[PDB]
């Protein structure tokens, strides 16, 4: 799925490609498999981004439960992403806190 | 445990005194001024002195920890 | 790890600038830092310190 | 699956086995302090 | 002067943003209008405590 | 085989609790 | 139908347009079963949407001076696809360049800040040049970040604009207990020509007015807003109460280490 | 694409649109409930005219907003109201998800309702029954039964677990199998 | 009277209780002091008298009421605060 996306360009990718990220990552979510989720997740967190929607990614938030068990380097994609729109809808002090994370991570 | 102390002797003084306005108190003038001198003793207040002493040493014990 | 966090670097961009930073990849750092500035203020100053004496002068 | 997957969730719990895992050596190195 | 010296146009202008960072906790000041000039708030705030805590 | 094993167990993570709860007993019994 | 709108809006009145729109509805019930969604992302189907644009436009509009305000920002949203959507001869309406900086002015209006930003980031249209119309909205928030003077003077500039006047109305009032909020606590003296200097009355008793409605009690053209402070709170109560469980805390953030 | 729309339908007029709404919206609602998460309020209130019919749609659309959300006893609940929106051989893993997720719930309640009796009764929702039971009945038709009986074991009805199987097949292995499980089993002998 | 937290004076407070013109004023507090009645210093510069304590006597029935009040209050001090430094520490008991 890292490559899947990559490559990718449009609609067919941001949009036909990414109903089946959120497919199985539903799947795999009730498959209990950490890493892939979390993976997945970083995968349409970062569509939202190259889309300009931050809302629908932040409620995505409000939803998301993460896992354990991961890669540091997704651990900290992730934390990337949350701290950035976390700032763009205005709140900061908890966004230094996530991007911090994203360069320990 | 201090505490639990505390309390208990508040109690004694407390329904005792009671017992003052209705166990027959008898008078006990000398329990009454040491009581006063317990209110006396009493240390108020916020006051803009305080509020710096325990101020200015709550940072040291901060600086140590 | 190390191409995982290649990997993710990658994603995360490639980069145009970023490229010729590394391209470019030195040097120090002595010890302590903040707040450099602009510079040529000191003489800038004594030269006006004097034009401004000397306009004071003038004055 | 219904109860197939079923057997995973908890399968999983084995976490708990590590754990206790560190317990162990955690328990038994007091057990040779104390004996 | 203040407006002379962050460029804007008019003092009126100024005593709304000044007004504002007061409002804020920047300053700790008041401002005399009449004679339109901020006067400044002291550091009696020097050891709050609570701050260091 | 569930029948026999996913409720087989059951057990288990009781034996893990059976210890897990025991085991801070050693820790603590030990320590006094 | 589809130039019954056009006869609504060309026509110029809003409560002709108003119950003209109800019996729209119903072909925008239909319609709305087809034109609607637009997940598709696509000449027969251009149709369907070149027609559904303008009628949801004319939707906002109408709502505009009806107050339906949230009504067309659902039909904004459901506006979103359209100009938004990949394609050229899809997203042009100027509609769409006048509407979308209501629909930003609308979120001020009602002080909703978090979705304003998060309209920001999500409008973030790169080939934009600095803010043509829609600095309007914006220009009008970054200063209220702020200074004031600046914004009346974008509250003047609207004009060349539409019945966001009325939200001027609005957020005109929205500045002034602002001001008025601030001024309570910066300093407790006024002349009354000044609060009309500051307030930006063209009326002197307009003041008095407000003053009143704010409860300000006025001394011959010479206003107090007092008690200044109470600095008071000097500890009493989450000094040693919360600090205690905090020693507590730190203390199990000692004992609890174990 | 996204709910704009379908979020903006939701709140307009005409029940006809609003299930044509939710229609529209309930095959969609797989990817987009992430937005309509936040129309949950109404689509509550939704399910709450009787005066619109297909709110069972809603129902069970919020029943996977409620997986996607994570909230179960909610769906469950509002898969319960579907019915008709829900099926158990409509197969989906959400589906199949909410349908385990469903019966789960039943046993504690069967096994609390147990507790007290045990039995025939109307305590639980006759919904999870039947779908419990259907799904039974699914085991039935599993045909392989400690599958059901491990279910009504823990299910604790002996109706199920009555005598079908019985007269079926496996003369000898049906019982024992079960029983000498049971030995090791059952908490209340 | 004036207490509990609020014994100052000024002189002419004194003055006129006392109808003492006021110059004896602190000949009056300096010689209160003298006999143990009182406790505390005069600020001249302002003329305050800060009465750090004063000797108690005694009381009738009603006076008693005022003490029992008061003891209930720092009673309720305690019930609250003893009983509300055991939750945060209930890790640390013997």
């Amino acid at each position: 799925y890292y490559y899947h996306a990559r490559v990718y360009e449009f609609l067919d990718k941001l949009d036909v490609v990414r109903s089946f990220l959120h497919a199985r990552l539903r799947t795999a979510t009730l498959r209990h498999d950490a890493d892939g989720q979390a993976t997945l997740l970083n995968l349409l967190l970062r569509n939202y981004l190259h889309y300009s929607l931050y809302d629908q990614a932040e409620k995505l938030v409000s939803k998301s439960v993460f896992p354990e068990q991961a890669n540091n380097n997704e651990w900290a994609r992730y934390l990337y992403y949350t701290g950035r729109i976390k700032a763009i809808q205005l709140e900061y002090s908890e966004a230094r806190r996530t991007m911090t994370n994203a360069l320990r991570k | 445990h201090g505490l639990k102390g505390l309390n208990s002797k508040l109690l004694d003084i407390r329904s005792y005194l009671e017992k003052v306005a209705t166990g027959k108190l008898p008078i006990n003038h000398q329990i009454i001024y040491q009581l006063q001198d317990v209110f006396n003793l009493l240390p108020d207040v916020s006051l803009q002195e305080f509020v710096k002493a325990f101020y200015l040493k709550t940072n040291d014990q901060m600086v140590v920890v | 790890e190390k191409k995982q966090p290649v990997d993710l670097g990658l994603l995360e961009e490639d980069d145009e600038f970023e490229e010729f930073p590394a391209e470019d990849w030195d040097a120090h750092v002595w010890e302590d830092n903040w707040d450099d500035d602009n510079v040529e203020d000191d003489f800038s100053n004594q030269l006006r310190a004097e034009l401004e004496k000397h306009g004071y002068k003038m004055e | 699956y219904l109860s197939k997957i079923e057997e995973l969730q908890l399968i999983v719990n084995d976490k708990s086995q590590n754990l206790r895992r560190l317990q162990a050596q955690r328990n038994e190195l007091n057990a040779k302090v104390r004996l | 002067d203040i407006a002379q010296k962050l460029q804007l146009d008019s003092p009126e202008d100024a005593e709304f943003i000044v007004a504002k960072a007061i409002r804020d906790g920047v300053i700790e000041a008041s401002i005399n209008h009449e004679k339109g000039y901020v006067q400044s708030k002291e550091m009696i705030d020097i050891y709050s405590t609570r701050e260091p805590q | 085989d569930l029948y026999s094993r996913y409720k087989k167990l059951q057990q288990e993570l009781e034996f893990l609790e059976v210890q897990e709860e025991y085991i801070k007993d050693e820790q603590k019994n030990l320590k006094k | 139908q589809a130039a019954t709108g056009m006869y609504e809006q060309l026509k110029g009145e809003w409560n002709r347009k108003s119950p003209n729109l109800s019996k729209c509805g119903e072909e925008l019930g239909r319609l709305k079963l087809v034109l609607l969604e637009l997940n598709f992302l696509p000449k027969l189907t251009k149709q369907q949407l070149i027609l559904a644009r303008d009628i949801l436009e004319i939707g906002a509009q109408w709502s505009i001076l009806r107050k339906d305000i949230p009504s067309f920002e659902r039909y904004m949203a459901q506006l979103k696809c359209y100009y938004f959507d990949y394609k050229e001869q899809l997203p042009e309406s100027a509609y769409m360049h006048q509407l979308l900086g209501l629909n930003l002015l609308f979120l001020l209006s009602q002080n909703r800040v978090a979705e304003f930003h998060t309209e920001l980031e999500r409008l973030p249209a790169k080939d934009i040049q600095t803010n043509v119309y829609i600095k309007h909205p914006v220009s009008l928030e970054q200063y209220l970040m702020e200074g004031s003077y600046n914004k009346v003077f974008l509250a003047k500039g609207n004009i060349p604009a539409e019945s966001y006047t009325f939200f001027i109305d609005i957020l005109l009032d929205t500045i002034r207990d602002e001001i008025a909020g601030c001024i309570e606590k910066a300093y407790e003296k006024i002349l009354f020509t000044e609060a009309t200097r500051i307030l930006f009355f063209n009326t002197p008793k307009k003041m008095t007015d407000y003053a009143k409605k704010r409860g300000w009690v006025l001394g011959p053209n010479n206003y107090y807003s007092f008690a200044s402070q109470q600095q008071k709170p000097e500890d009493t109560t989450i000094p040693s109460t919360e600090l205690a469980k905090q020693v507590i805390e730190y203390a199990r953030q000692l004992e609890m280490i174990v | 694409t996204s709910a704009a729309g379908i979020i903006s339908l939701l709140d307009e007029d005409e029940p006809q649109l609003k299930e044509f709404a939710l229609h529209k919206l309930n095959a969609v609602v797989n990817d987009f409930w992430a937005e309509i998460s936040e129309s949950v309020d109404k689509i509550e209130v939704l399910y709450e005219d009787e005066g619109f019919r297909s709110r069972q749609f809603a129902a069970l659309v919020a029943s996977k907003v409620f997986y996607h959300l994570g909230a179960f006893e909610e769906s469950l609940n509002y898969a319960l109201g579907a019915g008709d929106l829900f099926n158990v051989n409509d197969n989906s893993e959400y589906v199949e998800t909410i349908i385990a997720k469903c019966i789960d719930h039943y046993t504690k309640q069967c096994v609390e309702n147990a507790d007290l009796p045990e039995g025939e009764k109307k305590p639980i929702d006759q919904r999870l029954e039947g779908i419990v039971n259907k799904m039974f009945q699914r085991c039935l038709d599993d045909h392989k039964y400690k599958q059901a009986i491990g279910i009504a074991l823990e299910t604790r009805r002996l109706d199920v677990f009555e005598k079908t199987i019985l007269e079926s097949n496996d003369v000898p292995g049906m019982l024992a199998y079960s029983l000498k499980l049971c030995m090791s089993l059952m908490q209340n002998k | 009277t004036r207490p509990a937290n609020h014994r100052q004076l000024t002189f002419e407070e004194i003055a006129k209780s006392a109808k003492i013109t006021v110059n004896e004023v602190e000949l009056l507090v300096m010689k209160a002091l003298s006999v143990g009645l009182v406790k505390g210093s005069i600020d001249e510069v302002d003329k305050r008298v800060h009465m750090t304590w004063v000797q108690p006597r005694v009381l009738d029935l009603q006076q008693i009421k005022g003490m029992k009040d008061r003891l209930e209050f720092w009673c309720t001090d305690v019930k609250s605060m003893e009983m509300l430094v055991e939750h945060q520490a209930h890790d640390i008991l013997t």
